[PDB]
Protein backbone atom coordinates (compact mmCIF):
# COMPACT_ATOMS: atom_id res chain seq x y z
CA UNK A 1 0.00 0.00 0.00
CA UNK A 2 1.12 3.58 -0.57
CA UNK A 3 1.31 5.13 2.88
CA UNK A 4 2.85 8.15 4.55
CA UNK A 5 6.16 7.95 6.39
CA UNK A 6 7.99 10.31 8.71
CA UNK A 7 9.41 10.81 12.16
CA UNK A 8 9.14 13.24 15.04
CA UNK A 9 11.67 15.50 13.33
CA UNK A 10 10.93 14.89 9.64
CA UNK A 11 8.25 15.58 7.03
CA UNK A 12 5.75 13.05 5.67
CA UNK A 13 6.68 11.24 2.48
CA UNK A 14 4.91 8.54 0.49
CA UNK A 15 6.46 5.09 0.77
CA UNK A 16 5.41 1.66 -0.47
CA UNK A 17 4.30 -0.36 2.54
CA UNK A 18 3.22 -3.23 0.34
CA UNK A 19 1.23 -5.98 2.04
CA UNK A 20 1.63 -5.02 5.69
CA UNK A 21 -0.69 -2.34 7.06
CA UNK A 22 0.20 1.20 8.03
CA UNK A 23 0.11 3.34 11.13
CA UNK A 24 -0.48 6.81 12.48
CA UNK A 25 1.17 7.29 15.87
CA UNK A 26 0.06 10.40 17.81
CA UNK A 27 -0.35 11.88 21.28
CA UNK A 28 -3.45 10.10 22.61
CA UNK A 29 -4.84 13.03 24.57
CA UNK A 30 -5.04 16.59 23.20
CA UNK A 31 -2.97 18.23 21.87
CA UNK A 32 -3.24 15.18 19.66
CA UNK A 33 0.08 15.96 17.91
CA UNK A 34 1.26 13.55 15.21
CA UNK A 35 4.50 11.78 16.19
CA UNK A 36 4.98 9.48 13.22
CA UNK A 37 3.41 7.50 10.39
CA UNK A 38 4.92 4.47 8.71
CA UNK A 39 4.45 0.83 7.78
CA UNK A 40 3.22 -1.87 10.11
CA UNK A 41 1.04 -1.87 13.18
CA UNK A 42 3.16 -1.00 16.26
CA UNK A 43 1.95 -1.04 19.88
CA UNK A 44 0.79 2.15 21.57
CA UNK A 45 0.43 3.18 25.22
CA UNK A 46 -1.40 5.51 27.60
CA UNK A 47 0.12 8.58 25.92
CA UNK A 48 0.72 7.09 22.47
CA UNK A 49 -2.29 6.26 20.32
CA UNK A 50 -1.54 4.12 17.23
CA UNK A 51 -4.13 3.87 14.44
CA UNK A 52 -3.49 1.15 11.80
CA UNK A 53 -5.06 0.80 8.37
CA UNK A 54 -4.68 -1.27 5.17
CA UNK A 55 -7.11 -0.74 2.29
CA UNK A 56 -7.56 3.02 1.71
CA UNK A 57 -3.93 3.50 0.59
CA UNK A 58 -2.38 6.64 2.08
CA UNK A 59 -4.86 5.95 4.86
CA UNK A 60 -2.50 6.56 7.78
CA UNK A 61 -3.10 10.26 7.16
CA UNK B 1 29.72 44.01 -4.21
CA UNK B 2 31.33 46.78 -2.13
CA UNK B 3 28.79 46.88 0.69
CA UNK B 4 28.29 43.14 0.82
CA UNK B 5 31.38 43.03 3.02
CA UNK B 6 31.22 44.07 6.67
CA UNK B 7 33.54 43.61 9.61
CA UNK B 8 32.07 43.02 13.05
CA UNK B 9 33.81 42.60 16.42
CA UNK B 10 34.06 38.88 15.73
CA UNK B 11 35.32 39.13 12.16
CA UNK B 12 34.56 39.67 8.49
CA UNK B 13 31.31 38.72 6.77
CA UNK B 14 30.30 38.37 3.12
CA UNK B 15 26.62 39.18 2.63
CA UNK B 16 24.43 39.26 -0.46
CA UNK B 17 21.94 41.45 -2.29
CA UNK B 18 18.29 40.50 -2.33
CA UNK B 19 16.00 41.73 -5.08
CA UNK B 20 12.76 43.65 -4.52
CA UNK B 21 10.14 45.21 -6.85
CA UNK B 22 11.43 48.48 -5.48
CA UNK B 23 15.14 47.83 -5.30
CA UNK B 24 17.88 45.66 -3.81
CA UNK B 25 18.66 45.14 -0.13
CA UNK B 26 21.89 43.96 1.51
CA UNK B 27 21.32 40.86 3.62
CA UNK B 28 23.83 39.12 5.86
CA UNK B 29 22.38 35.75 6.84
CA UNK B 30 23.69 33.15 9.30
CA UNK B 31 25.98 35.27 11.48
CA UNK B 32 27.15 33.11 14.41
CA UNK B 33 26.44 34.96 17.68
CA UNK B 34 27.12 32.23 20.24
CA UNK B 35 29.36 29.22 20.66
CA UNK B 36 27.20 26.26 19.55
CA UNK B 37 25.37 24.57 22.47
CA UNK B 38 26.64 21.05 21.79
CA UNK B 39 26.96 18.15 24.21
CA UNK B 40 28.41 19.65 27.44
CA UNK B 41 26.86 23.00 26.57
CA UNK B 42 23.39 21.62 25.85
CA UNK B 43 20.88 23.11 28.34
CA UNK B 44 23.36 25.77 29.55
CA UNK B 45 23.11 29.55 28.93
CA UNK B 46 24.73 30.58 25.62
CA UNK B 47 28.36 31.70 25.50
CA UNK B 48 29.59 34.49 23.16
CA UNK B 49 30.90 33.43 19.74
CA UNK B 50 34.71 33.66 19.81
CA UNK B 51 36.34 35.84 17.08
CA UNK B 52 36.99 33.94 13.87
CA UNK B 53 39.86 34.32 11.45
CA UNK B 54 38.96 34.85 7.83
CA UNK B 55 35.64 35.72 6.23
CA UNK B 56 32.25 34.28 7.20
CA UNK B 57 29.71 33.24 4.59
CA UNK B 58 26.61 35.31 5.33
CA UNK B 59 24.90 34.48 2.04
CA UNK B 60 22.37 32.07 3.43
CA UNK B 61 20.24 31.02 6.40
CA UNK B 62 21.76 28.66 9.00
CA UNK B 63 20.44 25.47 10.63
CA UNK B 64 17.02 25.53 12.25
CA UNK B 65 17.18 24.79 15.98
CA UNK B 66 16.37 21.15 16.69
CA UNK B 67 12.60 20.79 17.12
CA UNK B 68 9.46 18.72 16.68
CA UNK B 69 7.95 18.97 13.18
CA UNK B 70 4.15 19.37 13.05
CA UNK B 71 3.01 16.63 10.69
CA UNK B 72 -0.73 16.83 11.41
CA UNK B 73 -1.71 17.41 7.78
CA UNK B 74 0.76 15.95 5.27
CA UNK B 75 1.28 18.23 2.27
CA UNK B 76 -0.82 21.08 3.63
CA UNK B 77 0.57 24.64 3.31
CA UNK B 78 -1.27 26.08 6.31
CA UNK B 79 0.65 23.57 8.39
CA UNK B 80 3.96 23.11 6.51
CA UNK B 81 4.54 26.83 6.02
CA UNK B 82 5.77 26.90 9.59
CA UNK B 83 7.91 23.72 9.41
CA UNK B 84 11.72 24.10 9.33
CA UNK B 85 13.07 25.01 5.88
CA UNK B 86 16.70 24.15 6.68
CA UNK B 87 18.52 21.28 8.36
CA UNK B 88 17.87 20.76 12.09
CA UNK B 89 20.86 21.15 14.34
CA UNK B 90 21.68 21.91 17.95
CA UNK B 91 24.33 24.15 16.38
CA UNK B 92 21.71 26.78 15.55
CA UNK B 93 22.52 30.06 17.30
CA UNK B 94 22.91 32.38 14.28
CA UNK B 95 21.30 35.73 13.51
CA UNK B 96 20.43 37.69 10.35
CA UNK B 97 20.74 41.36 9.37
CA UNK B 98 18.84 43.17 6.57
CA UNK B 99 20.11 46.66 5.88
CA UNK B 100 19.05 49.20 3.21
CA UNK B 101 20.93 49.62 -0.06
CA UNK B 102 22.91 51.74 -0.29
CA UNK B 103 23.84 51.31 3.38
CA UNK B 104 22.33 54.21 5.33
CA UNK B 105 24.59 57.19 6.02
CA UNK B 106 23.05 58.15 9.36
CA UNK B 107 22.23 55.67 12.15
CA UNK B 108 18.84 54.26 11.22
CA UNK B 109 16.24 52.71 13.64
CA UNK B 110 16.52 48.95 14.16
CA UNK B 111 13.74 46.36 14.31
CA UNK B 112 14.47 43.01 16.00
CA UNK B 113 12.13 40.10 15.38
CA UNK B 114 11.58 37.11 17.66
CA UNK B 115 9.56 34.38 16.00
CA UNK B 116 6.78 32.41 17.67
CA UNK B 117 5.87 28.73 17.80
CA UNK B 118 4.80 27.98 21.37
CA UNK B 119 8.44 27.79 22.46
CA UNK B 120 8.52 24.32 20.95
CA UNK B 121 9.19 25.30 17.35
CA UNK B 122 10.03 28.12 14.95
CA UNK B 123 12.88 29.57 12.91
CA UNK B 124 13.96 32.97 11.64
CA UNK B 125 14.62 31.49 8.20
CA UNK B 126 10.94 31.00 7.30
CA UNK B 127 9.72 32.65 4.08
CA UNK B 128 7.05 34.61 5.87
CA UNK B 129 9.70 36.35 8.02
CA UNK B 130 11.71 37.67 5.05
CA UNK B 131 12.95 41.15 5.90
CA UNK B 132 13.87 42.20 2.37
CA UNK B 133 10.50 43.87 1.69
CA UNK B 134 10.17 45.77 4.98
CA UNK B 135 13.77 47.03 4.89
CA UNK B 136 13.57 48.13 1.24
CA UNK B 137 10.18 49.79 1.77
CA UNK B 138 10.94 51.60 5.05
CA UNK B 139 14.76 51.68 4.91
CA UNK B 140 15.40 50.57 8.49
CA UNK B 141 17.80 47.93 9.74
CA UNK B 142 16.01 44.65 10.50
CA UNK B 143 17.52 41.90 12.68
CA UNK B 144 16.12 38.45 13.48
CA UNK B 145 17.74 35.63 15.45
CA UNK B 146 17.45 31.97 16.27
CA UNK B 147 16.86 30.87 19.85
CA UNK B 148 16.66 27.33 21.19
CA UNK B 149 13.25 25.71 21.60
CA UNK B 150 11.77 22.60 23.20
CA UNK B 151 13.76 20.98 25.98
CA UNK B 152 16.95 22.24 24.36
CA UNK B 153 15.99 25.80 25.25
CA UNK B 154 13.44 25.45 28.04
CA UNK B 155 13.79 22.16 29.97
CA UNK B 156 14.53 23.14 33.54
CA UNK B 157 15.65 21.65 36.81
CA UNK B 158 15.13 24.90 38.83
CA UNK B 159 18.14 25.93 40.83
CA UNK B 160 20.65 23.68 39.07
CA UNK B 161 23.65 25.01 37.20
CA UNK B 162 23.32 22.16 34.68
CA UNK B 163 19.77 22.92 33.57
CA UNK B 164 18.73 26.37 34.89
CA UNK B 165 16.03 26.96 32.29
CA UNK B 166 15.08 29.93 30.09
CA UNK B 167 18.30 29.57 28.12
CA UNK B 168 16.11 30.18 25.09
CA UNK B 169 15.40 33.71 26.27
CA UNK B 170 19.09 33.94 27.05
CA UNK B 171 19.93 33.21 23.43
CA UNK B 172 17.55 36.03 22.45
CA UNK B 173 19.24 38.37 24.89
CA UNK B 174 22.74 37.44 23.69
CA UNK B 175 21.60 38.44 20.18
CA UNK B 176 20.27 41.80 21.39
CA UNK B 177 23.65 42.40 23.03
CA UNK B 178 25.35 41.48 19.72
CA UNK B 179 23.09 44.08 18.11
CA UNK B 180 24.20 46.74 20.58
CA UNK B 181 27.82 46.10 19.73
CA UNK B 182 27.62 45.52 15.96
CA UNK B 183 24.42 46.85 14.41
CA UNK B 184 26.22 50.13 13.68
CA UNK B 185 28.32 48.28 11.07
CA UNK B 186 25.18 48.22 8.91
CA UNK B 187 24.07 51.77 9.58
CA UNK B 188 21.88 50.55 12.41
CA UNK B 189 21.24 52.80 15.39
CA UNK B 190 21.67 50.98 18.75
CA UNK B 191 19.95 53.79 20.63
CA UNK B 192 16.71 53.00 18.78
CA UNK B 193 15.99 49.28 18.90
CA UNK B 194 12.37 48.15 18.70
CA UNK B 195 11.47 44.55 19.51
CA UNK B 196 8.54 42.87 17.79
CA UNK B 197 7.36 39.28 17.88
CA UNK B 198 4.26 37.12 17.51
CA UNK B 199 2.75 34.43 19.78
CA UNK B 200 5.55 33.01 21.94
CA UNK B 201 7.75 35.60 20.24
CA UNK B 202 5.46 38.26 21.64
CA UNK B 203 5.51 36.45 25.00
CA UNK B 204 9.32 36.62 24.83
CA UNK B 205 9.22 40.36 24.12
CA UNK B 206 7.01 40.84 27.16
CA UNK B 207 9.46 38.95 29.36
CA UNK B 208 12.42 41.04 28.23
CA UNK B 209 10.15 43.88 29.34
CA UNK B 210 9.73 42.32 32.79
CA UNK B 211 13.41 41.29 33.12
CA UNK B 212 15.77 44.16 34.17
CA UNK B 213 18.97 42.78 32.62
CA UNK B 214 17.31 42.96 29.21
CA UNK B 215 16.06 46.53 29.70
CA UNK B 216 19.18 48.23 28.35
CA UNK B 217 18.89 46.38 25.03
CA UNK B 218 15.80 47.92 23.46
CA UNK B 219 13.53 50.95 23.61
CA UNK B 220 10.15 49.90 22.24
CA UNK B 221 8.17 46.67 22.18
CA UNK B 222 5.53 45.17 19.89
CA UNK B 223 3.62 42.10 21.11
CA UNK B 224 1.57 40.40 18.39
CA UNK B 225 -1.09 37.89 19.42
CA UNK B 226 0.77 36.83 22.55
CA UNK B 227 1.70 38.03 26.03
CA UNK B 228 4.11 36.91 28.84
CA UNK B 229 1.12 36.59 31.12
CA UNK B 230 -0.76 34.07 28.94
CA UNK B 231 -1.72 30.79 30.72
CA UNK B 232 0.59 28.90 28.31
CA UNK B 233 3.55 31.29 28.37
CA UNK B 234 5.08 30.31 31.71
CA UNK B 235 5.29 27.40 34.07
CA UNK B 236 6.16 27.26 37.79
CA UNK B 237 9.31 25.67 39.20
CA UNK B 238 7.16 22.86 40.50
CA UNK B 239 5.63 21.88 37.16
CA UNK B 240 8.92 22.73 35.53
CA UNK B 241 10.93 19.91 37.10
CA UNK B 242 8.06 17.49 37.29
CA UNK B 243 8.07 17.67 33.49
CA UNK B 244 11.83 17.70 33.12
CA UNK B 245 11.89 14.56 35.22
CA UNK B 246 9.13 12.73 33.39
CA UNK B 247 11.19 13.31 30.26
CA UNK B 248 14.32 12.01 31.99
CA UNK B 249 12.43 8.88 33.08
CA UNK B 250 10.84 8.21 29.69
CA UNK B 251 14.29 8.44 28.16
CA UNK B 252 15.79 6.20 30.84
CA UNK B 253 17.55 8.56 33.25
CA UNK B 254 19.21 8.35 35.65
CA UNK B 255 20.71 14.31 41.97
CA UNK B 256 20.20 16.96 39.28
CA UNK B 257 23.79 16.81 38.06
CA UNK B 258 23.46 13.04 37.53
CA UNK B 259 20.14 13.53 35.73
CA UNK B 260 21.29 16.30 33.41
CA UNK B 261 24.55 14.52 32.71
CA UNK B 262 22.58 11.48 31.45
CA UNK B 263 20.18 13.70 29.56
CA UNK B 264 23.10 15.27 27.71
CA UNK B 265 24.09 11.85 26.38
CA UNK B 266 20.77 11.21 24.65
CA UNK B 267 20.50 11.91 20.92
CA UNK B 268 18.48 15.07 20.28
CA UNK B 269 15.72 13.19 18.46
CA UNK B 270 15.31 10.82 21.38
CA UNK B 271 14.42 13.84 23.53
CA UNK B 272 12.00 15.25 20.96
CA UNK B 273 10.34 11.83 20.67
CA UNK B 274 9.11 12.17 24.26
CA UNK B 275 8.60 15.93 24.40
CA UNK B 276 4.77 15.86 24.21
CA UNK B 277 4.40 13.09 26.79
CA UNK B 278 5.33 15.39 29.70
CA UNK B 279 2.33 17.62 29.08
CA UNK B 280 -0.18 17.41 32.02
CA UNK B 281 -2.69 16.37 29.33
CA UNK B 282 -6.24 17.15 28.24
CA UNK B 283 -5.99 20.48 26.42
CA UNK B 284 -5.13 22.58 23.42
CA UNK B 285 -2.80 25.63 23.20
CA UNK B 286 -0.39 24.03 25.73
CA UNK B 287 3.33 23.35 25.23
CA UNK B 288 5.76 21.20 27.22
CA UNK B 289 8.87 23.31 27.81
CA UNK B 290 8.22 27.01 28.21
CA UNK B 291 9.78 29.82 30.29
CA UNK B 292 10.07 29.23 34.06
CA UNK B 293 9.41 31.60 36.92
CA UNK B 294 12.81 30.83 38.50
CA UNK B 295 13.26 34.11 40.31
CA UNK B 296 16.26 34.71 38.09
CA UNK B 297 15.27 35.80 34.59
CA UNK B 298 11.84 36.39 36.07
CA UNK B 299 12.02 37.52 39.70
CA UNK B 300 8.27 36.88 39.99
CA UNK B 301 5.28 35.82 37.91
CA UNK B 302 4.57 37.95 34.82
CA UNK B 303 1.30 39.02 36.46
CA UNK B 304 2.98 40.16 39.67
CA UNK B 305 5.60 42.08 37.70
CA UNK B 306 3.21 43.71 35.22
CA UNK B 307 1.20 45.09 38.14
CA UNK B 308 4.10 46.45 40.16
CA UNK B 309 6.05 47.85 37.24
CA UNK B 310 6.69 51.49 36.41
CA UNK B 311 6.44 51.78 32.64
CA UNK B 312 7.01 55.49 32.13
CA UNK B 313 9.02 56.40 29.06
CA UNK B 314 7.93 53.34 27.12
CA UNK B 315 5.89 52.85 23.96
CA UNK B 316 4.31 49.48 23.25
CA UNK B 317 2.23 48.34 20.28
CA UNK B 318 -0.12 45.41 21.00
CA UNK B 319 -2.73 43.55 19.00
CA UNK B 320 -4.62 40.40 18.08
CA UNK B 321 -6.20 38.80 15.01
CA UNK B 322 -9.94 38.38 14.40
CA UNK B 323 -9.89 34.66 15.23
CA UNK B 324 -7.12 33.72 17.67
CA UNK B 325 -8.81 30.49 18.74
CA UNK B 326 -9.80 28.76 15.46
CA UNK B 327 -6.38 27.38 14.50
CA UNK B 328 -5.85 25.34 17.67
CA UNK B 329 -9.23 23.57 17.99
CA UNK B 330 -8.27 21.12 15.22
CA UNK B 331 -5.68 19.57 17.54
CA UNK B 332 -8.12 17.83 19.87
CA UNK B 333 -11.45 19.68 20.25
CA UNK B 334 -14.09 17.04 19.47
CA UNK B 335 -15.74 17.64 16.11
CA UNK B 336 -13.16 20.02 14.68
CA UNK B 337 -11.22 19.42 11.47
CA UNK B 338 -9.85 21.56 8.68
CA UNK B 339 -11.48 19.23 6.16
CA UNK B 340 -15.07 20.36 6.94
CA UNK B 341 -17.03 23.27 8.47
CA UNK B 342 -16.70 21.65 11.91
CA UNK B 343 -20.35 22.34 12.76
CA UNK B 344 -20.18 20.88 16.24
CA UNK B 345 -23.04 19.59 18.36
CA UNK B 346 -24.05 21.23 21.63
CA UNK B 347 -22.61 17.99 23.01
CA UNK B 348 -19.11 18.36 21.58
CA UNK B 349 -19.19 22.08 22.37
CA UNK B 350 -19.53 21.25 26.07
CA UNK B 351 -16.71 18.70 25.95
CA UNK B 352 -14.59 21.17 24.00
CA UNK B 353 -14.90 23.72 26.76
CA UNK B 354 -13.09 21.28 29.00
CA UNK B 355 -10.42 20.79 26.33
CA UNK B 356 -9.85 24.45 25.47
CA UNK B 357 -9.83 25.39 29.17
CA UNK B 358 -7.64 22.80 30.97
CA UNK B 359 -7.38 22.28 34.74
CA UNK B 360 -10.54 23.97 35.97
CA UNK B 361 -13.45 22.87 38.18
CA UNK B 362 -16.70 21.56 36.68
CA UNK B 363 -18.41 24.64 38.08
CA UNK B 364 -15.81 26.78 36.32
CA UNK B 365 -16.75 25.25 32.96
CA UNK B 366 -20.41 25.96 33.75
CA UNK B 367 -19.48 29.62 34.15
CA UNK B 368 -17.72 29.51 30.78
CA UNK B 369 -20.57 27.68 29.12
CA UNK B 370 -23.02 30.15 30.65
CA UNK B 371 -21.21 33.12 29.14
CA UNK B 372 -20.26 31.75 25.74
CA UNK B 373 -23.63 30.16 25.03
CA UNK B 374 -26.29 32.00 23.04
CA UNK B 375 -29.37 31.09 25.05
CA UNK B 376 -31.70 32.06 22.24
CA UNK B 377 -29.98 29.47 20.02
CA UNK B 378 -28.28 26.96 22.41
CA UNK B 379 -28.17 24.16 19.84
CA UNK B 380 -27.00 26.02 16.73
CA UNK B 381 -23.71 24.45 15.49
CA UNK B 382 -22.45 27.47 13.58
CA UNK B 383 -22.55 29.55 16.75
CA UNK B 384 -21.10 26.90 19.08
CA UNK B 385 -18.19 26.51 16.66
CA UNK B 386 -17.45 30.25 16.79
CA UNK B 387 -18.04 30.14 20.54
CA UNK B 388 -15.45 27.48 21.43
CA UNK B 389 -13.11 29.35 19.12
CA UNK B 390 -13.68 32.52 21.21
CA UNK B 391 -13.21 30.62 24.46
CA UNK B 392 -9.74 29.44 23.40
CA UNK B 393 -8.71 32.72 21.82
CA UNK B 394 -9.99 34.87 24.69
CA UNK B 395 -8.54 32.70 27.43
CA UNK B 396 -5.16 32.21 25.76
CA UNK B 397 -4.60 35.45 23.83
CA UNK B 398 -7.10 38.34 23.83
CA UNK B 399 -7.73 38.70 27.55
CA UNK B 400 -4.09 38.25 28.57
CA UNK B 401 -3.02 40.83 25.98
CA UNK B 402 -5.90 43.13 26.89
CA UNK B 403 -4.99 43.03 30.56
CA UNK B 404 -1.32 43.78 29.94
CA UNK B 405 -2.28 46.72 27.76
CA UNK B 406 -4.46 48.19 30.47
CA UNK B 407 -1.76 47.83 33.11
CA UNK B 408 1.03 49.16 30.92
CA UNK B 409 -0.94 52.20 29.78
CA UNK B 410 -2.33 52.78 33.23
CA UNK B 411 1.21 52.76 34.64
CA UNK B 412 3.18 55.14 32.42
CA UNK B 413 3.46 53.66 28.95
CA UNK B 414 2.22 54.93 25.60
CA UNK B 415 0.13 52.13 24.13
CA UNK B 416 -1.42 51.39 20.76
CA UNK B 417 -3.75 48.43 20.25
CA UNK B 418 -4.97 46.90 17.00
CA UNK B 419 -7.18 44.08 15.76
CA UNK B 420 -6.02 42.59 12.50
CA UNK B 421 -9.23 41.49 10.85
CA UNK B 422 -8.56 40.70 7.20
CA UNK B 423 -8.28 37.17 5.84
CA UNK B 424 -5.61 36.83 3.15
CA UNK B 425 -6.90 35.93 -0.32
CA UNK B 426 -4.24 33.24 -0.51
CA UNK B 427 -5.16 31.85 2.95
CA UNK B 428 -4.94 28.05 2.85
CA UNK B 429 -7.14 27.28 5.87
CA UNK B 430 -10.94 26.60 5.89
CA UNK B 431 -13.26 29.58 5.73
CA UNK B 432 -14.78 28.82 9.15
CA UNK B 433 -11.39 29.69 10.66
CA UNK B 434 -11.61 33.35 9.57
CA UNK B 435 -8.42 35.32 10.28
CA UNK B 436 -6.39 32.77 12.30
CA UNK B 437 -3.35 32.99 14.60
CA UNK B 438 -0.21 34.13 12.78
CA UNK B 439 -1.82 35.30 9.56
CA UNK B 440 -1.14 39.00 10.00
CA UNK B 441 2.59 38.39 9.94
CA UNK B 442 2.81 37.89 6.18
CA UNK B 443 1.43 41.41 5.76
CA UNK B 444 3.55 43.11 8.43
CA UNK B 445 6.53 41.75 6.48
CA UNK B 446 5.16 42.91 3.12
CA UNK B 447 5.12 39.45 1.54
CA UNK B 448 2.23 40.49 -0.72
CA UNK B 449 4.77 42.62 -2.59
CA UNK B 450 6.56 39.44 -3.62
CA UNK B 451 5.89 38.61 -7.31
CA UNK B 452 6.05 34.81 -7.11
CA UNK B 453 2.99 35.06 -4.85
CA UNK B 454 -0.55 35.75 -6.04
CA UNK B 455 -1.76 38.55 -3.77
CA UNK B 456 -4.28 41.19 -4.88
CA UNK B 457 -3.20 44.69 -5.85
CA UNK B 458 -5.21 46.00 -2.91
CA UNK B 459 -3.45 43.71 -0.42
CA UNK B 460 -0.07 44.87 -1.74
CA UNK B 461 -1.12 48.37 -0.72
CA UNK B 462 -2.47 47.20 2.64
CA UNK B 463 0.85 45.59 3.54
CA UNK B 464 2.60 48.83 2.63
CA UNK B 465 0.19 50.71 4.82
CA UNK B 466 0.91 48.30 7.66
CA UNK B 467 4.71 48.37 7.23
CA UNK B 468 4.43 52.13 7.51
CA UNK B 469 2.62 51.81 10.84
CA UNK B 470 5.22 49.44 12.26
CA UNK B 471 8.09 51.49 10.88
CA UNK B 472 6.66 54.78 12.19
CA UNK B 473 6.35 53.15 15.58
CA UNK B 474 9.92 51.85 15.51
CA UNK B 475 11.19 55.27 14.44
CA UNK B 476 9.09 57.50 16.69
CA UNK B 477 7.13 55.30 19.08
CA UNK B 478 3.96 56.25 17.24
CA UNK B 479 2.11 54.43 14.38
CA UNK B 480 0.44 57.20 12.39
CA UNK B 481 2.45 59.39 10.01
CA UNK B 482 4.74 61.47 12.23
CA UNK B 483 -1.61 64.05 8.58
CA UNK B 484 -5.18 64.16 7.30
CA UNK B 485 -5.72 60.40 7.45
CA UNK B 486 -7.70 58.53 10.16
CA UNK B 487 -5.83 58.85 13.45
CA UNK B 488 -4.80 55.95 15.69
CA UNK B 489 -5.56 56.88 19.34
CA UNK B 490 -3.40 55.49 22.12
CA UNK B 491 -4.96 52.69 24.17
CA UNK B 492 -6.01 54.15 27.52
CA UNK B 493 -7.06 51.88 30.39
CA UNK B 494 -10.33 53.80 30.52
CA UNK B 495 -11.47 54.49 26.96
CA UNK B 496 -9.79 51.27 25.77
CA UNK B 497 -9.55 52.38 22.14
CA UNK B 498 -8.00 50.39 19.31
CA UNK B 499 -8.23 50.32 15.52
CA UNK B 500 -9.33 47.64 13.07
CA UNK B 501 -6.73 46.68 10.50
CA UNK B 502 -8.26 45.63 7.18
CA UNK B 503 -8.47 47.04 3.67
CA UNK B 504 -10.88 49.74 4.85
CA UNK B 505 -9.30 52.78 6.57
CA UNK B 506 -8.60 52.94 10.29
CA UNK B 507 -11.80 52.61 12.29
CA UNK B 508 -11.53 53.27 16.01
CA UNK B 509 -13.46 51.08 18.44
CA UNK B 510 -13.74 50.83 22.20
CA UNK B 511 -13.38 47.69 24.28
CA UNK B 512 -11.03 44.86 23.46
CA UNK B 513 -13.53 42.03 23.98
CA UNK B 514 -14.23 43.64 27.39
CA UNK B 515 -17.38 41.86 28.54
CA UNK B 516 -15.71 38.50 28.01
CA UNK B 517 -12.36 39.46 29.52
CA UNK B 518 -14.03 40.53 32.76
CA UNK B 519 -15.04 36.90 33.14
CA UNK B 520 -11.54 35.62 32.46
CA UNK B 521 -9.64 38.32 34.33
CA UNK B 522 -11.94 39.30 37.20
CA UNK B 523 -14.51 36.58 37.91
CA UNK B 524 -13.01 33.19 36.96
CA UNK B 525 -10.13 33.92 39.37
CA UNK B 526 -12.41 34.68 42.31
CA UNK B 527 -14.43 31.58 41.49
CA UNK B 528 -11.51 29.15 41.39
CA UNK B 529 -10.08 30.78 44.52
CA UNK B 530 -13.28 30.08 46.45
CA UNK B 531 -13.24 26.38 45.47
C1 LIG C 1 -15.40 16.89 10.36
O1 LIG C 1 -14.24 16.08 10.54
C2 LIG C 1 -14.14 15.52 11.87
C3 LIG C 1 -12.79 14.82 11.95
O2 LIG C 1 -12.57 13.98 10.83
C4 LIG C 1 -15.31 14.55 12.12
O3 LIG C 1 -15.25 14.10 13.48
C5 LIG C 1 -15.28 12.73 13.71
O4 LIG C 1 -16.66 12.32 13.75
C6 LIG C 1 -16.84 10.91 14.02
C7 LIG C 1 -18.34 10.63 13.98
O5 LIG C 1 -18.80 10.48 12.65
C8 LIG C 1 -16.23 10.55 15.38
O6 LIG C 1 -16.36 9.15 15.62
C9 LIG C 1 -14.75 10.94 15.39
O7 LIG C 1 -14.19 10.66 16.66
C10 LIG C 1 -14.61 12.43 15.06
N1 LIG C 1 -13.21 12.81 15.03
C11 LIG C 1 -12.75 13.76 15.84
C12 LIG C 1 -12.10 13.32 17.14
O8 LIG C 1 -12.83 14.96 15.58
C13 LIG C 1 -16.65 15.26 11.87
O9 LIG C 1 -17.69 14.29 11.86
C14 LIG C 1 -16.68 16.03 10.54
N2 LIG C 1 -17.86 16.88 10.51
C15 LIG C 1 -18.75 16.78 9.53
C16 LIG C 1 -19.08 18.06 8.77
O10 LIG C 1 -19.30 15.72 9.22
Amino acid sequence: TMCYSHTTTSRAILTNCGENSCYRKSRRHPPKMVLGRGCGCPPGDDNLEVKCCTSPDKCNY
Amino acid sequence: DAELLVTVRGGRLRGIRLKTPGGPVSAFLGIPFAEPPMGPRRFLPPEPKQPWSGVVDATTFQSVCYQYVDTLYPGFEGTEMWNPNRELSEDCLYLNVWTPYPRPTSPTPVLVWIYGGGFYSGASSLDVYDGRFLVQAERTVLVSMNYRVGAFGFLALPGSREAPGNVGLLDQRLALQWVQENVAAFGGDPTSVTLFGQSAGAASVGMHLLSPPSRGLFHRAVLQSGAPNGPWATVGMGEARRRATQLAHLVGCPNDTELVACLRTRPAQVLVNHEWHVLPQESVFRFSFVPVVDGDFLSDTPEALINAGDFHGLQVLVGVVKDEGSYFLVYGAPGFSKDNESLISRAEFLAGVRVGVPQVSDLAAEAVVLHYTDWLHPEDPARLREALSDVVGDHNVVCPVAQLAGRLAAQGARVYAYVFEHRASTLSWPLWMGVPHGYEIEFIFGIPLDPSRNYTAEEKIFAQRLMRYWANFARTGDPNEPPKAPQWPPYTAGAQQYVSLDLRPLEVRRGLRAQACAFWNRFLPKLLSAT
